[PDB]
């Protein structure tokens, strides 16, 4: 039912890509 | 969403929106936890005083799209509901405890590059990064496309000293310090919506919230509040054990 895969984005994480903020979400566990 | 940027082409493809038929009318928004499961917020389906208690029939949703007023041909997807689930302890008579819904669909709807569903949090995600001062992610509508911010979590006190309300453990808060001064807030439009983290475990997407409610934006308060997912992990579980597909 696709639970499996969830929470990966097929343009981003499938394809190596980051998108333009995400960066600032890694940085707050800092 | 207030201060947000444009959210970027399948950015966010587990976005839904929560439509009434007619009169046509955007309610809420809500997020794809797996082909036939929807998650929002209660109080966007029922709330008595407000002549709110929509049956399946009443609604729709729309999946894929990034655009508020264009038909997005062959990328968006319309789904119809077969049931509605409201949690049982949902408290809409004081401060919105367990404000929580689910929606199965009509159908499943088909993955692409802009609908795939977001994950629920287990155990070690909902210790680890439901922490204050890490930042989660809200999408949404400008209060036109997708607008995207990022937000701290709020320590549990000063959630509690930011509002009128009962905070309970089913509930967290987020958004930043107003006389801090750094820009970009969820608003009660908002309402249903995922409050997203990216686990840096396994770089997977986990939605940790729903945006229950919002304190500030067109309001003189501080903070967004949102439905706490893993505390009510186990009535969701319960539904789509029985009723899943
Ligand atoms: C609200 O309406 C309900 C009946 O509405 C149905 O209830 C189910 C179960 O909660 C829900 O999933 C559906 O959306 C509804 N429609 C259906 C099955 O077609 C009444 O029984 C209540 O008295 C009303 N008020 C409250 C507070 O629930």
């Amino acid at each position: 039912s696709g639970e499996a895969d969830c929470g990966l984005r097929p343009l981003f994480e499938k394809k190596s890509l980051e998108d333009k903020t995400e960066r600032e979400l890694l940085e707050s566990y800092i | 969403i207030v201060e947000g940027s444009d959210a970027e082409i399948g950015m966010s493809p587990w976005q839904v929106m929560l439509f009434r038929k007619s009169p046509q009318e955007l309610l809420c928004g809500a997020s794809l936890i797996s082909d036939r499961w929807v998650l929002t917020a209660a109080h966007c389906l029922l709330y008595p005083p407000w002549d709110k208690n929509f049956t399946e029939n009443d609604l729709l949703v729309r999946i894929g799209k990034h655009s508020r007023t264009r038909y997005e041909r062959n990328i968006e997807k319309i789904s119809m509901l077969e049931k509605i689930y409201i949690h049982p302890r949902y408290n809409w008579r004081e401060n919105l405890d367990r404000d929580i819904a689910l929606m199965k669909l009509k159908k499943p709807v088909a993955f692409s590059d802009y609908i795939h569903p977001v994950c629920l949090p287990d155990r070690e995600t909902a210790a680890s990064l439901l922490q204050a001062g890490y930042k989660g992610r809200v999408t949404g509508w400008g209060n036109s496309v997708l607008q995207v911010v990022n937000l701290p979590i709020v320590e549990r006190p000063v959630c509690k000293d930011s509002t009128r309300i009962r905070i309970t453990d089913n509930m967290f808060c987020a958004g930043y310090k107003p006389d801090e001064g750094k820009r970009g807030a969820a608003c009660e439009g908002d309402s249903g919506g995922p409050f997203v983290m990216k686990s840096p475990f396994n770089n997977r997407w986990y939605q940790m919230g729903i945006v229950s409610w919002g304190e500030g934006c067109d309001r003189d308060g501080k903070y967004g509040f949102y439905t706490h997912v893993f505390r009510l992990k186990k009535w969701i579980q319960k539904v789509i054990d029985q009723f899943g597909e």
